[PDB]
RNA sequence: UCAGUAACGGCGAGUGAACAGGGAAGAGCCCAGCGCCGAAUCCCCGCCCCGCGGCGGGGCGCGGGAAAUGUGGCGUACGGA
RNA sequence: CCCCGGCGCGCCGGGCCCGGGUCUUCCCGGAGUCGGGUUGCUUGGGAAUGCAGCCCAAAGCGGGUGGUAAACUCCAUCUAA
């Protein structure tokens, strides 16, 4: 058919050529990296975890995994920073199972 | 009080507005102070242009202003880098320089490139020491006519690409403007609902399939 | 006073190895360590 | 902050430019006004450029 | 000036034009719009209907750039170009009809309010009205549309 | 890599190790007097990261702040006004305690110049920082370019008109649509432009 | 200029910004950190030469000190080595 | 006619031994801070614009913002302490 562009609807817009660059460096920030990985796995080693830590980890061992959410959101504040944080300790949790079969 | 039909006012001097009146008395005086100043800085700088450094094109944002383009901040890094520009030696030879801005089209990137290498073309260069010249220098000819500019540099004037007369075509007679414009509204207003249902519908026969 | 020694000679030694050494500092030594370059780390108790 | 300046349109101004010039060449206004031409050759008086410099 | 003012001929004039019996006080009836829902409501109910209350949703951080839409009618149409643009079409005889680009002359809809000449255009817009779809159609001309 | 390790190991004031360091240093700190010249820095991580360098004319102090908020100082805890300013508890100090350890520090040396501050502890009670103070007269820092702007006249008592990094944030300054209020580079700037009528001699 | 506007408000009295746009002016940069360089860094003392009413420059001292609990060079998100 | 200043041209002794393009391998960040709760003030900022006290208290393809609270999900945009 004849179709031309509109400042309306899903394709809205003027029509360029876009072009594709390098992204900033600046949107890296925040990556980690394999030294500051191993620098904080050692710190971890040290230091070792928070009571509150501690306490959500054995809310997860008896699979109290709902529990487990509410006690760690109440702690650190926010739903996406306590589903980070639940998977965390999971994992570690996790970790050491496979410790102690080993 | 009220008086019989009238506008309801609601003046702002409620606080202590004779306190913090500005008059304008000095306004003569600074217009010449500004420009006893910009008159001192072009024999400073001179051959150098008074206005200043040269400035890339823009398009101003929203769609209020798009169909305009104006004078930028500076030349991207892309776009130096594309003209073949260091980026520090840019602002050395009165290139303006914004690592900020981004290149985010070609059409508006390519423009850019192409002012920067006209603007090289005009640049009459100085050497660093008058009787040592060197190899990117303006020749010793040249340099006699090298004088001061006035007024913004290659100035940015918004140009439209002017169409002739054209016999109208049986395709574009029958395309129907408002119908498409409605359609396309309703399109992008119903279309995260419909495929919502879409992905529903297939799951409701799923189950009764298997 | 040893250093200053050492580059005069090497002056003398123009005009005409890099023995080992401890390494100081928790900086330094931080580093060697993590790159594995370090023998032994000496650590004061206090 | 009594508002001592006044706007006046440039198109009156304008105007009264074209008013004033028009009425600088009628012996009978510039009389009127106080001003001695009875023996001025003409109106206007325009004079050589020499008068300039 | 002053010269020509009330006060100059009030002048001996006890009062000064305010009524031996009234006189002039302060602020009888209250500061600037004071009494709306009282003592000053007929003057408010009379004259301003609507005053009080709340209508509508809110809408914070409203940006007019976004809403930008200057609308021009079609009896307006041939003014944005010139006029030997349109005698020049007039009397041609291929059929080319030129083209009337609104968005270059700062307007963003074609409303339909007018008629047109009988003579053939192509009209580029961003917006029109259906009117002005009919009608620009009705001459012979065509609509375009511009992002 | 050593800064790194001990910036990371901050980071954990609830592990065992850190819960240790502060509870003891808490208390030796409460043992001392409020205002109290520092040897060395207690974070050297912390501190150079500041802006401070180990070199003569950078010295450090230790200030102790009471903790709570501030109590409105009227007598017999009465107002004299209308019951919207009859608050005398629960009201707080625009300014940050940290920034309020920064201006005793910099009060009583007078001479010095306040770089910056951290926090090394703090109890029910006391809130403890201590504050980076550089000597603007001392030739390690007058002939070296790069710390020769802290000598100016312009930078005297930065920590009493908020320029502090700790003293800056209660100023509400920042970019985009949160700080409004600071246009203009101060509330009081912003305002005065918001509150001044202009009046042009053509209007 | 937006704009007495979006908004706030016994939604009463009242209060009330910003983005975009046009101008004045126009300028950009530096650390910590991550690294590598034999601490390559700095202050003060005495003697010698120049200068000495903005106390500085150079040469010499197995002269003292700060500094490995980190000084200087390179380098900082536009990436850098 | 005196003085100060500025702008230029030469000599002595010093410092710097300096750059760009493409490949290859590497490195890259500010914590009792952010964010969350509550309280008081504050703002036009309205399920809370900013600031502060107290409590909780982070992460690293993370974090902040995207003017109506919240979950899932894409985008855009910056890179705080
Ligand atoms: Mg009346
Ligand atoms: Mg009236
Ligand atoms: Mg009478
Ligand atoms: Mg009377
Ligand atoms: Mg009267
Ligand atoms: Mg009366
Ligand atoms: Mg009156
Ligand atoms: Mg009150
Ligand atoms: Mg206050
Ligand atoms: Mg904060
Ligand atoms: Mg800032
Ligand atoms: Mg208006
Ligand atoms: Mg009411
Ligand atoms: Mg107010
Ligand atoms: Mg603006
Ligand atoms: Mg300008
Ligand atoms: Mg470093
Ligand atoms: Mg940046
Ligand atoms: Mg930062
Ligand atoms: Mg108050
Ligand atoms: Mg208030
Ligand atoms: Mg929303």
């Amino acid at each position: 058919a004849l179709r031309y562009p509109m400042a309306v609807g899903l394709n809205k817009g003027h029509k360029v050529t876009k072009n594709v660059s390098k992204p900033r460096h600046s949107r890296r920030r925040g990556r980690l990296t394999k030294h500051t990985k191993f620098v904080r796995d050692m710190i971890r080693e040290v230091c070792g975890f928070a009571p509150y830590e501690r306490r959500a980890m054995e809310l997860l061992k008896v699979s109290k995994d709902k529990r487990a959410l509410k006690f760690i959101k109440k702690r650190v504040g926010t739903h996406i920073r306590a589903k980070r944080k639940r998977e965390e300790l999971s994992s570690v949790l996790a970790a050491m199972r496979k410790a102690a079969a080993k | 009080a009220p008086s019989r039909n009238g506008m309801i006012l609601k003046p702002h001097f409620h606080k202590d507005w004779q306190r913090r009146v500005a008059t304008w008395f000095n306004q003569p005086a600074r217009k010449i102070r500004r420009r006893k100043a910009r008159q001192a800085r072009a024999r400073r700088i001179a051959p150098r242009p008074a206005a200043g450094p040269i400035r890339p094109i823009v398009r101003c944002p929203t769609v209020r202003y798009h169909t305009k383009v104006r004078a930028g901040r500076g030349f991207s890094l892309e776009e130096l880098r594309v003209a073949g520009i260091h980026k520090k030696v840019a602002r050395t030879i009165g290139i303006s320089v914004d690592p900020r801005r981004r290149n985010k089209s070609t059409e508006s990137l390519q423009a850019n490139v192409q002012r920067l290498k006209e603007y090289r073309s005009k640049l009459v260069l100085f050497p660093r020491k008058p009787s040592a010249p060197k190899k990117g220098d303006s020749s010793a000819e040249e340099l006699k006519l090298a004088t001061q500019l006035t007024g913004p540099v290659m100035p940015i004037r918004n140009v439209f690409k002017k169409e002739k007369a054209r016999v109208i075509t049986e395709e574009e007679k029958n395309f129907k403007a408002f119908a498409s414009l409605r359609m396309a509204r309703a399109n992008a207003r119903l279309f995260g609902i419909r495929a919502k249902r879409a992905k529903e519908a297939a799951e409701q026969d799923v189950e009764k399939k298997k | 006073q040893e250093k200053k020694q050492r580059l005069l000679a090497r002056a003398e030694k123009k005009a005409a190895k890099r023995p080992p050494v401890l390494r100081a500092g928790v900086n330094t030594v931080t580093t060697l360590v993590e790159n594995k370059k370090a023998q032994l780390v000496v650590i004061a108790h206090d | 902050w009594r508002r001592w300046h006044r706007r006046v349109n440039t198109t009156q101004k304008r105007y009264a430019i074209c008013s004033a010039l028009a009425a600088s060449a009628l012996p009978a206004l510039v009389m009127s006004k106080g001003h001695r031409i009875e023996e001025v050759p003409e109106l206007p008086l325009v004079v050589e450029d020499k008068v300039e410099g | 000036p002053s010269r020509l003012r009330k006060t100059r001929k009030l002048r001996g004039h006890v009062s000064h034009g305010h009524g031996r019996i009234g006189k002039h006080r302060k602020h009888p009836g209250g500061r600037g719009n004071a009494g709306g829902m009282h003592h000053h409501r007929i003057n408010f109910d009379k004259y301003h209907p609507g005053y009080f209350g709340k209508v509508g949703m809110r809408h914070y951080h409203l940006k007019r750039n976004q809403s930008f839409c200057p609308t021009v009618n079609l009896d307006k149409l041939w003014t944005l170009v010139s006029e030997q643009t349109r005698v020049n079409a007039a009397k041609n005889k291929t059929g080319a009809a030129p083209i009337i680009d609104v968005v270059r002359s700062g307007y963003y809809k074609v409303l339909g309010k007018g008629k047109l000449p009988k003579q053939p255009v192509i009209v580029k817009a961003k917006f029109f009205s259906r009117r002005a779809e009919e009608k620009i159609k009705g001459v012979g001309g065509a609509c375009v549309l511009v992002a | 890599g050593a800064y790194k390790y001990i910036q990371e190991l901050w980071r954990k004031k609830q592990s065992d190790v850190m819960r240790f360091l502060l509870r003891v240093r808490c208390w030796q700190y409460r043992q001392l007097s409020a205002l109290h010249r520092a040897p060395r820095p207690t974070r050297p991580d912390k501190a150079r990261r500041l802006g401070y360098k180990a070199k003569q004319g950078y010295v450090i102090y230790r200030i102790r702040v009471r903790r709570g908020g501030r109590k409105r100082p009227v007598p017999k805890g009465a107002t004299y006004g209308k019951p919207v300013h009859h608050g005398v508890n629960q009201l707080k100090f625009a300014r940050s305690l940290q920034s309020v350890a920064e201006e005793r520090a910099g009060r009583h040396c007078g001479a010095l110049r306040v770089l910056n501050s951290y926090w090394v502890g703090e109890d029910s009670t006391y809130k403890f920082f201590e504050v980076i103070l550089i000597d603007p007269f001392h030739k390690a820092i007058r002939r070296n370019p790069d710390t020769q702007w802290i000598t100016k006249p312009v930078h005297k008592h930065r920590e009493m008109r908020g320029l502090t990094s700790a003293g800056r944030k209660s100023r509400g300054l920042g970019k985009g649509h949160k700080f409004h209020h600071t246009i203009g580079g101060s509330r009081r700037a912003a305002w005065r432009r918001r509150n001044t009528l202009q009046l042009h001699r053509y209007r």
